[PDB]
RNA sequence: ACGAAUCUCUUUGCCUUUUGGCUUAGAUCAAGUGUAGUAUCUGUUCUUUUCAGUGUAACAACUGAAAUGACCUAGGCUC
């Protein structure tokens, strides 16, 4: 008597707002790396796209995402590909590579890092994210009183320190740059 | 005692990791302003949600309806725009 | 303060507003907040200074009953629970046990929970706005929701035959005063024999009777 | 004594005073005791008030 | 665990029937650490077992009533999202009049119960409960359900949003926004 | 209105049975039928509500006196003013005397009660409008009947005749 | 802990080591203290990482932890792994009062 | 409403309301009985609201 | 008795008990299990009144400072929980008032568990607000002997806070640095 | 929209798709008498929906109360449904939605238990697979590398995320159960070993059957 | 050292006096948990 | 009134396993603790008329102070 649904996604929707640009993943080449890719997302499909030839190419569509993708930023470490920083309604922040692997270019997660609980919330520390021009840092802020400082290196591993944290109770966080 | 000497030191770090949690004696003042912070984050939050206010609003761009969003969660802001 | 007239005339329900709502440090907030569609009211019991679950209805509990599927695994046959061995019985029991005191079918139990009873439900689940209060008596409720399904004008069972002499095939001795001030008002359509249905249908337990698409992606 | 009982736990119980007994012992402070004797007072008033 | 609780279960449940405290205390102990080793296998016996612990909310005892309670816990976190809503909405309202109790045992588990009732019901299902006694003239009243409500918040923050019991005549400061139609 | 009453019930009838015989008329909504709980025994009779007044006078027409249920013959059944307190009465005035008198000015809802004071006979005399008895205090007062000085004046609940007692009489003659 | 009411958790913003556990306290979730089904390693905060406390049982405070702690599968479906630093900070009356009846 | 009758109880006057004497003050008045008018003594306060109902 | 003095306390005077209780813990035939009765009644007073004047705040110090330098750590621990519990009770400035004289004291052993106990006040009340109690100390052209401890109220600081002790050391470093060449 | 003559299929602007449906109870009243009846008062109802009524008069206004059928976090406000009888001659009914921000989705129904059964088992499996694969790899640095979420990416629980604002209720989503077939046959025959009897290629066969045949 | 006996411990000894006699005290200290048959006796 | 039977009831009398035996009472042997906290009997106490403050959802409880004589038939525009 009841009703069992099977629900599907024909066409993926088109409200991107997250962008970054790099050198994500190496096409067909043995050592040139050019700052020309570019990846897109919304909040729960992330596209990769290739400008090298004077227009844009799509290199890869991704497997479904499965949260809420609050920002997004390229990471680019001193002394590698670019890597993506991404954070979600999960209160955690992944840092995640694109590599070749069994025939196809996917998505693979490095770090991540527990914040605080999930959804979108004014105190979570996922709505804003600056990275360090140098690579050194990123820093995230909530709407909300909270900032947080992650020291980020590479030594035969990416690695993160232990957060910095700056706790102003009433300050509602309009930009950052 | 100390049973209840922890849910009382446990209500203030939740209250200060968490802004709006209550006990008993909350003003309607106080939980109008919780319940109130809380929906301008999700309208802001959501994006969906943004692109539904700002076109029914007609606003001139996505982010200023962002901005109209966050500023709202100053109690000084509705005397900001009435003084323009 | 404002009075409880005053209180009653801000809300749509005034029947939902006491006295004590007055007293509350806003009365304004409260009533409305009571008055909001889906909203359930605070139990009861908050008023009294006994104990919740400590009046004179508990000395009446009766023990558990399992449910009637359960019983046909026949445990309640095999181990006795509602009213032995000695010291040095028991202990002669531990060195050499005794094996299989439980003789029950493991096919018969699954199937009780997986094949019989996969659809099985309680008839009783108090719904959205039910909530329990101490003097409620569950088991008259769903003995009363039995008895008005089950029993039907047009039909007098063996047990009250018995109590009203009044065997079957026989007209009920209210039909004389239905001749004399007519049929029930509230079964315009009921048809009794003898009155206004034929005579060789009043036979055995029955003398009278009311005569008077599939769902979106069912399964097949 | 015509009013102790067992309930479906096997607590001793007085059904006249609604009162609870963890042993034989708290019985017999019970039925010595002014509480069980005021309620005994009152079921015979209301037998000699309504026959 | 291993042997299956098809083969355990009725025979624990015929053992509650005896006039014994210990002995029901401890199938309905027994029945806790149940459903904690097994996960979400739980879900083919929510039915069977709502009878029973309708009879142990509705007693006088209250480690009838924490033990209960404590069932209830790992059942609502194992079978939400599973369509088993009108067992939890009527093991809701049994337990929902505990909400008053005192003693640190037994309201330790009621309130655990609580917070896996409102996953089981979801947020919005649950609060229905909650709204009236926020605001309630007596401070024993008062206390009870802010100390659920702080818990349902911790919990869902965000998704309590849609929920709240304010209308324009209600709240001075009611947001417009909430109003317009696209 | 909506509820009827039945009498003359044998204990050993339950609420199951009862609900068997009283659909074949009506259908019925709640059945209430008491019991002594301790002796956790009936008492003899079920108070028994329909659905509204049209199906609760057609059972007791067709009900009463006519089914028996072990023997026993069931039944079934259905189921402020002016008060002058006068001083000094001369004692040659009866009751019946009483109404002669007070006829003029205002009906009577009852008969007057005459007690004894003291040797002093007083009487409260009942009107249907608080307007009829002022009649009564405003020609009757300190008079001479059966040579004997009456006073009239309003008794006691203090005294009758207050400005919402005023009120509420004048929606009740309505 | 669940049982012991006058232990103190830190709740600290958790940092990126790990929590450790000594063998008594092994298998056991911190919050809950159950023994079953574990889902997310713990993470301790920069303070309770340092010095010779780090090495400590995060649960009991005195013996050296050997294996990393988890929480159970039902806290984390409550969210209760996101809380902060679940280290205990003090003793407990429990474990002092043994102390000094025995010598 | 009921004479300015005094009630030693205020159990007794929670029941008051649900009375044939109560009912009686309020019916002949113009006020049809139910639990909307379970509260208040006044004269006045229930016609005020009688008049929105 | 235990749990009848923890709720008799507010309502006898905090003069009755600690005028009684506290000599007690001064005799020298005192075994290890009474003093540590003692000092465990001592704590749960001391919660419950929360306003203690300015002389039995010099008391407690007497008996509870020197169980921070007591050979077993099962002590030493008990002698921080109360420190901690006094410092929110008395506040910061009835503290200082009191450890300020004993910080000057001719004798080396009051000098030692004074500078011991102040550390553990600014762990509870924070370095920022010990700062000037210790910059003073660590200057003071009056008494040589306060240099000496106000040095080690630093050095005690920093055994306790662990890495915390970077957010303060520009302040610490400041305090002590001219007395390197004393 | 209607989706029968009893049930109703909706969206709200949280992102929420819903369905609602009359109960039994209900139905059976309002097939057995005229609308007029009631308006009339010539309706008997059960005791226990006249006395909840006189109980709480601010919620049970209507005397009956919905059923909620089904219950999905979709994450796009759905500003159309489209209800249709079958789609490209296939069998079933779909009713397509689309979202605001370019969504286009479908809910089919599942007209098999045994297909239900199937269905499921695959979203569990797939719903676990961070914990299945994160486990596996602290077994072996027990007794002879992987981050905690690494099959999600993000470290999200899919039943979480899917009950955002309210339980998912007999929805099984088929977004997840398309990642199987990304994944590479080393780490689909993980996953598939703990069901029994079933395989990696009927698995596949199983997925695929729904955007050839049932659509 | 204790030797304390409550008032339930004195209704137990003189009803297991009644049944044992005076001579059976260790049936006597059978029924108590906690005194001996001498501490029964005496 | 009595010869007189039969049923109900009391007193008197009757009366039931009112210990299976025997010896060196045939002999011998018997209860863990600590830390937190609930539930449940019983004894014992409420001698107060107003008002004020505190307190409560309303009570209650707590802290302060002080009211008696005349008459008429529950009552007093009583003094
Ligand atoms: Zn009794
Ligand atoms: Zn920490
Ligand atoms: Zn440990
Ligand atoms: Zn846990
Ligand atoms: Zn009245």
């Amino acid at each position: 008597d009841e009703l069992y649904l099977y629900h599907l996604t024909l066409k993926k929707q088109t409200n991107f707002v997250h962008s970054c640009i790099g050198h994500f993943v190496d096409l067909e080449a043995g050592s040139k790396r050019e700052q020309s890719q570019l990846c897109v997302a919304t909040e729960t499909h992330l596209e990769l796209y290739d400008t090298a030839d004077g227009e844009l190419k799509l290199i890869a569509k991704f497997q479904n995402l499965f949260a809420t993708i609050t920002s997004m930023k390229s990471l680019d470490l001193p002394h590698w590909p670019t890597f993506l920083a991404l954070t979600s309604d999960s209160g955690n922040l992944s840092i995640v590579q694109i590599i070749m692997h069994a025939g196809a270019l996917r998505l693979k997660t490095l770090v991540n890092q527990p914040l605080t609980r999930t959804t979108l919330r004014r105190v979570s520390p996922i709505s804003y994210m600056e990275i360090d021009p140098n690579g050194r840092c990123i820093i995230l802020s909530s709407v909300e009183q909270n900032k947080l400082c992650f020291l980020v290196d590479y030594a035969q591993k990416l690695r993160i320190s232990s957060p910095l944290e700056i706790i102003r109770p009433h300050m509602v966080t309009l930009d950052m740059a | 005692m100390a049973e209840k000497q922890r849910q009382l030191k446990l209500q203030k770090i939740y209250k200060q990791k968490y802004i709006g949690l209550g006990d008993e004696s909350t003003t309607r003042e106080q939980w109008q302003r919780n319940v109130r912070n809380d929906t301008l984050n999700t309208l802001q939050g959501h994006s969906a949600s943004l692109e539904y206010v700002s076109l029914s609003r007609g606003d001139l761009s996505i982010r200023d309806t962002r901005i109209h969003l966050l500023k709202s969660m100053s109690p000084g802001y509705k005397a900001y725009l009435r003084e323009e | 303060k404002p009075s409880l007239s005053q209180l009653k005339s801000q809300v749509p329900y005034p029947q939902i507003i006491e006295w004590y709502d007055c007293d509350a440090r806003y009365p304004g907030l409260l009533a409305s907040i009571k008055c909001t569609k889906n909203v359930i009211p605070v139990p009861s019991h908050w008023q009294s200074k006994k104990e919740y679950l400590s009046g004179r209805s508990l000395l009446g509990k009766r023990p558990f009953e399992l449910p009637d599927i359960i019983k046909k695994t026949n445990i309640e046959q095999m181990r006795s629970t509602l009213p032995e061995k000695s010291l040095k019985e028991a202990s002669r029991a531990r060195v050499q046990p005794k094996m299989g005191a439980l003789d029950l079918d493991y096919k018969k139990l699954h199937d009780v929970f997986f094949k019989i009873g996969a659809n099985w439900k309680p008839d009783h689940l108090l719904c959205f706005g039910d909530v329990y209060y101490e003097n409620r008596n569950l088991f008259e409720e769903t003995n009363w929701k039995r008895m008005v399904d089950h029993k039907r004008p047009g039909r007098i069972s063996q047990e009250l035959r018995a109590i009203m002499n009044l065997p079957e095939g026989q007209l009920p001795p209210w039909c004389m005063k239905m001749k004399d001030i007519g049929l029930p008002t509230g079964y315009p359509d009921l048809k009794i024999a003898g009155l206004n249905w034929d005579i060789t249908n009043l036979k055995g337990d029955v003398y009278g009777k009311i005569i008077p698409r599939n769902y979106f992606g069912a399964l097949i | 004594n015509p009013y102790i009982y067992k309930n479906h736990s096997g607590k001793l119980v007085c059904k006249l005073c609604n009162t609870m007994h963890m042993s034989w012992s708290s019985v017999e402070r019970h039925l010595g005791g002014k509480k069980h004797g005021l309620n005994v007072l009152r079921r015979g008033i209301s037998i000699e008030k309504s026959s | 665990k291993v042997c299956g609780p098809y083969n355990v279960l009725p025979v624990i449940m015929n053992e509650y029937t005896t006039p014994e405290t210990n002995v029901q205390n401890g199938v309905l102990k027994a029945m806790s650490f149940m459903f904690e080793y097994i996960g979400n296998m739980s879900k083919d016996y929510i039915y069977f077992i709502t009878p029973l612990l309708e009879d142990a909310l509705t007693d006088r005892d209250l480690v009838h009533r924490q033990t209960a309670s404590n069932v209830i816990t790992h059942l609502a976190l194992n079978c939400s999202g599973t369509g088993h809503e009108d067992a939890f909405i009527h093991l809701m309202n049994l337990l929902i009049p505990n909400i008053f109790e005192t003693s640190p045992h037994a309201i330790m588990r009621i309130l655990e119960g609580l917070e896996a009732l409102s996953q089981a019901l979801g947020p919005g299902l649950f609060m229905n409960y909650i709204w009236a006694g926020l605001f309630h003239p007596a401070k024993n009243v008062r206390k009870a359900f802010w100390r659920v409500y702080n818990n349902m918040y911790v919990m869902y923050q965000d998704a309590m949003v849609p929920f709240y019991p304010v209308t324009p005549d209600n709240n001075e400061e009611y947001i417009e926004e909430l109003d317009l139609v696209l | 209105g909506n509820t009827v009453y039945v009498g003359n019930i044998d204990p050993r009838i339950t609420k199951e049975q009862l609900y068997e015989l009283f659909i074949q008329i009506n259908p019925v909504l709640r059945i209430k039928y008491p019991k002594d709980k301790v002796l956790q025994a009936y008492q003899g009779y079920a108070f028994i509500e329909f659905y509204n007044q049209g199906d609760a006078q057609y059972a007791i027409k067709i009900m009463n006196n006519t089914v028996r249920l072990y023997d026993r013959l069931i039944k079934v059944r259905q189921v402020p003013i002016a008060k002058l307190f006068i001083k000094n009465l001369a004692d040659s005035i009866d009751s019946d005397q009483l109404v002669k008198i007070f006829n003029k000015f205002g009906k009577l809802i009852r008969e007057p009660e005459i007690f004894y004071l003291s040797k002093l006979k007083c009487a409260y005399v009942y009107f249907e409008d608080f307007e009829k008895a002022d009649l009564a205090i405003k020609s009757l007062n300190n008079q001479l009947v059966a040579n004997n000085r009456i006073t009239v004046d309003y008794a006691f609940k203090n005294g009758k005749g207050n400005a919402k007692y005023g009120d509420d009489v004048d929606r009740l003659l309505n | 802990s669940r049982h012991q009411f006058d232990l103190i958790m830190c709740l600290k913003q958790p940092g990126v080591q790990t929590g450790l556990l000594c063998e008594k306290c092994d298998g056991k979730c911190p919050i809950c203290d159950s023994y079953v089904r574990p889902k997310r390693k713990v993470r301790v905060c920069e303070n309770c990482s340092f010095g010779k406390q780090a090495k400590n049982c995060i649960i009991c405070n005195l013996n050296v932890g050997v294996n990393d702690a988890f929480y159970c599968w039902e806290c984390c479906r409550l969210g209760k792994d996101k809380d902060g630093c679940p280290r205990i900070l003090n003793l407990g009356s429990n474990r002092l009062d043994r102390h000094f009846e025995k010598k | 409403i009921c004479s300015n009758k005094v009630y030693n109880g205020r159990r007794t006057f929670e029941r008051h309301f649900n009375e044939e004497r109560h009912i009686y003050h309020l019916r002949c008045l113009g006020i049809e009985p139910s639990s909307v008018f379970k509260g208040i003594t006044k004269i006045k306060e229930a016609q005020e609201l009688w008049k929105n109902m | 008795s235990m749990r009848i003095l923890t709720d008799k306390a507010v309502t006898f005077g905090p003069e009755m008990i600690f005028n009684r209780l506290l000599p007690i813990l001064l005799d020298r035939s005192l075994e290890d299990q009474e003093r540590h009765l003692m000092i465990k009644t001592i704590d749960r007073v001391l919660y419950q009144l929360g306003d203690l004047t300015k002389p039995y705040v010099h008391k407690i110090l007497v008996v509870a400072a020197p169980l921070l330098i007591d050979e077993d750590p099962m002590v030493r621990s008990t002698g921080q929980e109360i420190i901690t519990n006094l410092s929110t009770v008395a506040g910061l400035k009835t503290i200082l008032t009191v450890m300020r004289p004993d910080i000057e004291n001719e004798d080396e052993y009051v000098r030692n568990v004074t500078s011991r106990a102040a550390a553990v006040v600014a762990k509870a009340l924070g370095v920022n607000q010990l700062l000037p109690f210790i910059n003073a100390a660590c200057h003071s052209r009056k008494s040589w002997k306060a240099r000496h401890t106000g040095i080690k109220i630093v050095q005690q600081i920093g055994i306790l806070l662990g890495i915390g002790v970077l957010n303060h050391l520009t302040g610490l470093m400041s305090c002590i640095k001219d007395c390197l060449m004393d | 929209k209607f989706l029968d003559e009893a049930t109703v299929i909706g969206a709200d602007r949280y992102g929420n798709a819903w369905t609602l449906r009359s109960p039994p109870e209900c139905e059976k009243i309002m097939s057995n008498h005229d609308p007029s009846e009631l308006s009339n008062g010539a309706i008997k109802y059960p005791l226990d929906v006249i006395t909840l009524q006189q109980k709480l008069p601010n919620t049970y206004d209507c005397k009956f109360k919905f059923q909620l059928l089904n219950h999905f976090f979709v994450n796009d406000i759905i500003t159309d449904f489209h209800i249709l009888d079958s789609l490209s001659n296939s069998d079933r009914p779909g009713c397509i939605y689309m979202g605001l921000q370019g969504t286009v989705g479908c809910f089919i129904p599942l007209l098999s238990k045994g297909n239900v059964f199937m269905m499921g088992n695959i979203e569990n499996i797939m719903a676990e697979a961070d914990d299945t694969f994160y486990l596996d790899y602290e077994s072996r640095k027990k007794n002879n590398i992987i981050c905690e979420g690494s099959c999600s990416i993000l470290g999200r629980d899919h039943q979480e995320y899917r009950s955002y604002y309210a339980p998912v209720r007999k929805v099984i989503d088929g977004d997840l159960c398309e990642n199987f077939l990304r994944l590479s046959l080393n780490e689909q025959e993980f996953l598939a070993k703990n069901l029994k009897s079933v395989q990696v290629e009927d698995i596949i066969q199983t997925i695929n059957e729904v955007r050839t045949n049932y659509m | 050292k204790g030797g304390v006996w409550t008032n339930v411990e004195d209704q137990i000894l003189k009803a297991a006096v009644q049944k044992y006699g005076t001579h059976q005290w260790s049936k006597v200290a059978s029924l108590l948990q906690k005194k001996t048959a001498r501490q029964s006796e005496l």
